[PDB]
RNA sequence: UGAUGUUAGGAGGGCAAAUCCGCCGAAUUUAAGCAUAUAAUUAAGCGGAAGAAAAGAAAAUAACUAUGAUUCCUUUAGUAACGGCGAGUGAACAAGGACCAGCUCAAACGGUUAAUCCUUCGUUUGGUGCAAACCUUUCGACGGAAUUGUCGUUGAAUUAUUCCAUGAAUGCCUUUAAUUUGAGCAAAGUGAGCAGGAAUGCUUCCCCAUAGAGGGUGAAAGGCCCAUAGUUCUUUUUAAUUUAUUCAUUGGAAUUUUUCAUGUCGAGUCGUGUUCUUUGAGAUUGGAGCACUAAUACGUGUGAUACAUUUCACAUAAAGCUAAAUAUAUGUAGGAGACCGAUAGCAAACAAGUACCGUGAGGGAAAGAUGAAAUAGUACUCAGGAAUGAGCAAUUAAAUAGUACCUGAAAUCGUUAAGAUGGAACGGAUUAAGAGAGAAAACAAGUAAAGAGGGGAA
RNA sequence: ACGGACCAAGGAGUCUAGCAAAUGUGCAAGUGUAUAUGAUUCUUUAAACAUUUUAUACGCAUAAUUAAUGUAAUAUGUCCAUUGUAGAUUUGUGGUGCCCCACUUUGCAUACAAUACCGGUAAGCAA
RNA sequence: AUUUCACUCAUAUUAAAUAAAAUAACUCCAAGUGGGCCAUUUUUGGUAAGCAGAACUGGCGAUGAGGGAUGCUCCUAACG
RNA sequence: UUUGUGUUGAAGCGAAAUACGUGAGUUUUCGUGGAACAUCUCCCUAGUGCAGAUCUUGGUGGAAGUAGCAACUAUUCAAAUGAGAACUUUGAAGACUGAAGUGGAGAAGGGUUUCUUGUCAACUGUGAUUGAACAAGAGUUAGCCGCUCCUAAGGGAUAGC
RNA sequence: AGCACAGUCUUAACGAUGGAUGUCUUGGUUCCUACAGCGAUGAAGGCCGCAGCAAAAUGCGAUACGCAAUGAAAAUUGCAGUGACUGAAUCAUCAGAAUGCUGAAUGUAAACUACACCAAUUCCCUGGGAAUAGUGGUACUCCUACAGAAAA
């Protein structure tokens, strides 16, 4: 790294930490941006998604569109939203995969679990 | 650097400069010192001449201690001292100096060259040679015998 | 350095003349389509190198004392030069003096901004502005090795004693730092060329006087080294040439074929 | 005194080897042939240990104004010396450094009392943990070993000056600075406009930096995400600093004074002869087999040429232990490079010591890539037994990216067109007749009237 | 006379030790900071920087010769720097055009010779 | 013998002619070669040989162009 | 080290050029391609330049629709099935093996090839609806048959050496 | 509706076969740093088993692709299923419990799931009540104690 000489910087070493990540530790790296609004509320700058948090889309082809996030995919990297749906070739619908650092989340969904954490955030 | 080897002219030619009739072999001599005195005589002989055969006696147990001597000659004697010094002795002339060689490095005082006329010298060291001796003695210096 | 022994590590043998084959040897066996095949020699699949490289390379060199110091202070002698600096690419077209002495507070800025502000106002805009636009990502196989971008070299800030120039001057896009008493001629010269543009402190310039001999101090003065003479006298031989001693030995100009 | 015992309590055996210890033991090759020599005190073979092992506290050097246990680095030095004196081979002392450390038996002395040691069974003090467990503790009993020898002293007394260990209670336990594990927090845009399927691009407008290492995200990101600079807690172990006190008993230890006593000091061992190996060691350097076989400190050994008679210096053999500086083609973990880039790099980038071959010991490959996304992998119609083909029908930015899927060369083959063609075909020089492309020299500055733009100055 | 049916990729004077000649660079009767140690060196840095607060680590050079005990380079009349022939450069006059001649002055490098001295050997003496 | 002083021996036509005579002289470090053959004239062995063995010079080899119909060595003549 | 090109299309590849150079080679156009590429300003460095080695690995030819698909006496008529029957099934003929049998039962070796059902991408050197191929399920029953016990030619160990 | 002889060779354009070239890389290679053995309390290696549907590789051991405990903490999936409004679904740590037949292999044997001798063995309640042909021990060499017997 920067300036330790016991943490690595090489391309190869990490770029293979990234893609066998254990499934605990995927959920710290699919993270999201708070709004301006959240970010008085709280100190925090940004939070692991969640599922029944809600969300805007600030880049790609759906950029602007709004909803609920219905599902995460912590194998394939990707959240879901409630109404961005596609078409596949039979004519049966499908949601489109979303990247999470590719949203701003709006409204968050707490409990005694989040609770504990925003506060330590402060 | 590879950049500059003479094997790279020759990368387009046959041969690489060894020759279409005499290839270049490995061995077609000998190996190292081998023929001497049979059919590489000529060149042991005249580059080389006093190389076959022993003269002497031994020495089973050398120790080169015992024997280790530098030498300095009278030349080279006014001029451990430093200039501004050596003018100082000229000028007069009831005093001279005394120079101690074995804090210098050396042992033995040998006798080639020439002193200044009349301007007496005393000198301390191991062993001195007769020509030596008497070149200091003759300008009105002094030898002194240390150990 | 290669492994060891690689591409020798079978029980192979020729088979000989007759067969109407070459004679390079061959893996035994059969079974298997690895068999029968030519098995080591620098022509062939899965052999060996020429002349495997080994770790007894000479890889370093020794330098002698005095022509390093010598190169240092003919590098530092070069950084004076208002000509030699502008050739090395340097945009020092709105500077007052060359060799570009400041006062001892800078040795105590503490934040980026302002040691970039103070950049700008000596007028050095357009030359920080230079360093910014020329990160690039290289080209070739460098990529794979941990070389990934390629910048260019800014000013190098010479001080005395640190009180946060370390930590303010770096983070900024090719600029270097280094202390008086440790000159490094890798960085007074990159690559060769001559005439990096350098600033320095009151101290640092101070301290230059007694570091080479000019007044003696203890444990600062390099021992017993003298600075460098000259075979010239001046290198002005056009004006030598023009001098009327010489013009009045001449001969008359003469004539082409 | 042998033996016996499914009596009680215990140990040895096999695997692994890069570095380490002991034995055994070649030839290829060089000598331009070859036998001594060299290869080599090596490869193969057999045994034994550790995080290092081995070595080690003088029967050592020197010859000086003298040094002072072992190991390793720089030199001594390709030197002294060995050698069909050929090819070839080859040490030690002094000097400069790393590190630094000294001890125990045997033998002498202790008999108004073996003082010594071990098994089993009890019991008794303070601490640490949730628990499991683990430290600390001086008392006893029965039994056995040992005089065919355990323990103490290190020659034994006497004088003075000083030091050490050992019990009682209110007794204080504070701050700081380093050395290592594990966690938390961690600035600054997702602003216009162009083109795009999609900005991390271009052009403009802002900013942060003790953070412009690296990775990810639909195209190149300091301000989108993880992290990065920094900082705060936490766990080890260790230096200072802070606090004693008043009382009790028995043992030890260094010198200093006066005396006596002059001891002991490693045997079929050293050494010599002879035979074979090994060494630079040469009228023999170390080791080994056989024969002979010592002396008692005034002795014995060494001082690099075989003897006889002596002088001088140095040391004290034939018993034992010991940290550091040194090594590491093995195993495991971490970091990195002017290294290779799928015929390269390890044999193996993939269900690789795998598939397969040999009765067996053993031998041993080939094989990476659609797209941003298949949570887009090909729906429908027509023909056909099917395979498959076609479409007005269909996903995608793209299907001449359709899974044998990036790009897609050469050898070799198909289709159409234009030519040539009496037992080879191509080619050099020089022109002509056709066919295909071409305006940057292969013509026209400027003037005048409009129309559409783009700059500079007062 | 031998190799070659065709195409693509691969494919052969290199590395280390030790010596010499040539050339570039630094200093010069000296030259080279060995192994180490030091530092307000520590992503890079395995780099770079430093040298122990009349100054004896070691190598090569400054002196040769002899098996060897060993011995060791004009010589004190003058700090002077052995002798001659040819010879670069300099000094003073004249000739033809700063150049070349003639005379005169100085005498590099080098070539060819002479002489003195040091170590070994022979000869003549020899305490 | 040697050494020192005196006097004197043709030069510009150069102590006989001619001369793309200094493209000279001398040191150092190295490569490749060490199986040859052919023609005129001289010449040894053999009946002789496109046989074997020597001498001087020129060539082929290492070299193409014009001629000899053809031809490694003949005649002319050597190469941007 | 300097100073540059790229989604308004990089490298690569195919065909070319009123282009430059004696030459090795530079440079440019159109097409395909879809993500990287230079530096000639001067220097450093190497696993740095192929027509051959009965060279190594991989791919492809003329020969060529050619050599060939010959042991074991031999086939014919009708019907079923099927997209399609000289070599699948049924009936009728003409024949062979000839008890020293292509008849029955075991050992060594093989390991599910056995059975029933399905079925044809490849294989079954011509066809194929067949099959020892491919797929899904099944199947081996002991006091009396054997091993297991005995000893042989022999093997391995114990005591000692 | 009509007109080109066939074969062979040459050149363009569009295709077939084949897998070079360019770009890519969770892989090699070398150097530096640190630490270091395991086993009768049964090792290294070998064989046999374990999932709802389960061949290989990976992981496990009759509790068998995983149990308990501790730190995080909502999902995990082809279908079927299982989970909260945090000992539960999943990841990590890993100290408790459990760990088939063998192998130095050690009761006798071994191309045998063959054959011995000694002690019957194991649970549940608090002396009763049950179950099971199931469990353990038995190599050789050696040391310290002990036991009796024998010679002298
Ligand atoms: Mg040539
Ligand atoms: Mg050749
Ligand atoms: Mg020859
Ligand atoms: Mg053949
Ligand atoms: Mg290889
Ligand atoms: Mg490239
Ligand atoms: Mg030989
Ligand atoms: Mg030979
Ligand atoms: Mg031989
Ligand atoms: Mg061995
Ligand atoms: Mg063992
Ligand atoms: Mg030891
Ligand atoms: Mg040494
Ligand atoms: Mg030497
Ligand atoms: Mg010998
Ligand atoms: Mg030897
Ligand atoms: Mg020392
Ligand atoms: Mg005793
Ligand atoms: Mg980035
Ligand atoms: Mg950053
Ligand atoms: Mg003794
Ligand atoms: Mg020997
Ligand atoms: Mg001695
Ligand atoms: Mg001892
Ligand atoms: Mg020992
Ligand atoms: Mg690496
Ligand atoms: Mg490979
Ligand atoms: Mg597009
Ligand atoms: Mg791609
Ligand atoms: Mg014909
Ligand atoms: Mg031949
Ligand atoms: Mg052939
Ligand atoms: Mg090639
Ligand atoms: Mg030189
Ligand atoms: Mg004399
Ligand atoms: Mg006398
Ligand atoms: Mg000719
Ligand atoms: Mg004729
Ligand atoms: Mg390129
Ligand atoms: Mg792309
Ligand atoms: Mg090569
Ligand atoms: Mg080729
Ligand atoms: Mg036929
Ligand atoms: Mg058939
Ligand atoms: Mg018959
Ligand atoms: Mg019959
Ligand atoms: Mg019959
Ligand atoms: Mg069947
Ligand atoms: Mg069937
Ligand atoms: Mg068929
Ligand atoms: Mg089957
Ligand atoms: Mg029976
Ligand atoms: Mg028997
Ligand atoms: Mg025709
Ligand atoms: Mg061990
Ligand atoms: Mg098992
Ligand atoms: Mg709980
Ligand atoms: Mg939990
Ligand atoms: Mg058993
Ligand atoms: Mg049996
Ligand atoms: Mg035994």
């Amino acid at each position: 790294m920067k300036f330790n000489k016991q943490k690595s910087s090489s391309r190869r070493k990490m770029r293979k930490a990234h893609f066998t990540a254990p499934a605990g530790l995927r959920r710290k790296i699919m993270s999201s941006k708070l709004s301006k609004e959240l970010r008085l509320k709280y100190k925090t700058r940004s939070l692991p998604v969640r599922k029944d948090d809600e969300v805007l889309i600030c880049r790609g082809h759906n950029h602007g569109r709004e909803g609920k996030v219905v599902k995460i995919n912590r194998k394939r990297y990707k959240i879901y939203v409630e109404r961005v749906t596609r078409e596949k070739v039979n004519g049966e619908s499908t949601f489109i995969g979303i990247h999470p650092s590719n949203v701003v989340l709006t409204k968050l969904k707490v409990d005694k679990n989040r609770k504990k954490i925003l506060d330590r955030k402060a | 650097a590879t950049r500059f080897k003479k094997n790279r002219k020759k990368r387009g030619h046959v041969s690489a400069g060894h020759g279409r009739v005499g290839k270049h072999r490995k061995h077609p001599g000998g190996r190292g010192k081998a023929g001497g005195l049979h059919h590489m005589r000529i060149n042991f002989d005249k580059y080389h001449p006093g190389y076959f055969g022993k003269v002497g006696m031994r020495h089973l147990n050398l120790l080169k201690n015992r024997t280790y001597c530098p030498t300095i000659n009278v030349d080279k004697l006014w001029g451990l001292l430093p200039e501004e010094k050596k003018k100082e002795f000229s000028e007069n002339k009831d005093i001279a100096p005394v120079i101690d060689v074995t804090r210098k490095g050396y042992f033995k005082v040998l006798g080639n060259g020439k002193l200044k006329h009349n301007q007496p010298i005393v000198v301390k060291a191991r062993y001195f040679s007769s020509v030596a001796e008497k070149k200091i003695k003759a300008v009105g210096g002094q030898c002194i015998l240390v150990a | 350095a290669v492994k060891l022994g690689a591409g020798y590590e079978t029980s192979a043998e020729s088979w000989g003349t007759g067969r109407a084959v070459a004679r390079i040897p061959r893996v035994p066996g059969g079974g298997t389509h690895r068999a029968g095949q030519g098995a080591f020699g620098n022509m062939c699949r899965g052999g060996g190198m020429f002349n495997p490289t080994k770790i007894w390379r000479r890889w370093g060199r020794k330098v002698n004392l005095k022509e390093k110091r010598y190169a240092v202070c003919s590098s530092i002698a070069a950084s004076g030069v208002t000509s030699l600096v502008l050739a090395r690419g340097h945009r020092i077209s709105h500077l007052k003096e060359v060799p570009l002495v400041v006062s001892n507070d800078i040795e105590s800025l503490s934040k980026t901004k302002e040691a970039v502000n103070f950049l700008v106002s000596l007028g050095l805009k357009d030359e920080v502005n230079r360093l910014v636009k020329s990160k690039k990502i290289r080209a070739g196989k460098g990529k794979m090795r941990n070389r990934k971008y390629k910048i260019r070299n800014g000013p190098l800030i010479i001080y005395e004693n640190d009180n946060g120039v370390k930590k303010a001057f770096r983070n900024i896009p090719g600029v270097d730092l280094c202390k008086v008493t440790k000159l490094n001629l890798l960085k007074l010269a990159p690559g060769g060329s001559i005439g990096r543009l350098c600033i320095w402190s009151e101290s640092a310039f101070k301290k230059l006087d007694v570091i080479y001999g000019k007044i003696h101090e203890k444990k600062v003065t390099k021992k017993n080294y003298i600075l460098p003479k000259s075979i010239v006298h001046n290198p002005d031989i056009y004006r030598i040439i023009h001098s009327d001693k010489v013009q009045a030995s001449l001969l008359a100009k003469k004539k082409p074929c």
